[PDB]
């Protein structure tokens, strides 16, 4: 196609241990949602991880609600949306 | 102050915030 791409194959072949977590992070950024619902025939690890994801979402939503309810400045919607997302994600 | 400062520099367009000093006054009885 003519575009420039780095030699990812040689980098994996020389330093595969780092690229394991690099690929795992890249997969975790782009994860499709589960089409079928969770049921009683699923793995115990599966329900634990589902509960962990739901608890993470609920913690983020609760902290978002608390920071929005405090109304620190009482004041560009995307600006304080991104800033509040940052303060929740590092709080 | 940490959550005030994050909502400050990203809206009115690294930063390290030290531990804030407690200063207190009063008008009670002076022994």
């Amino acid at each position: 196609q003519g575009t420039q791409a780095d030699d990812l194959v040689s980098a994996i072949q020389q330093n595969a241990n780092h690229f394991t977590e690099l690929f795992c992070r890249a997969i975790d950024n782009n994860m499709p949602l589960p089409t079928k619902e969770i049921d009683y025939k699923d793995d115990v690890l599966d329900v634990i991880l589902n509960q962990r994801r739901l608890r993470n979402e609920r913690m983020l939503s609760d902290r978002t609600n608390e920071i929005r309810s405090e109304n620190l400045m009482d004041t560009p919607p995307s600006s304080m949306n991104d800033a509040l997302r940052e303060v929740v994600e590092d709080e | 102050a940490k959550r005030i400062s994050i909502l400050s520099r990203a809206q009115s367009a690294l930063n390290s915030l030290p531990t804030f000093q407690l200063i207190l006054n009063s008008n009670a009885n002076q022994i």
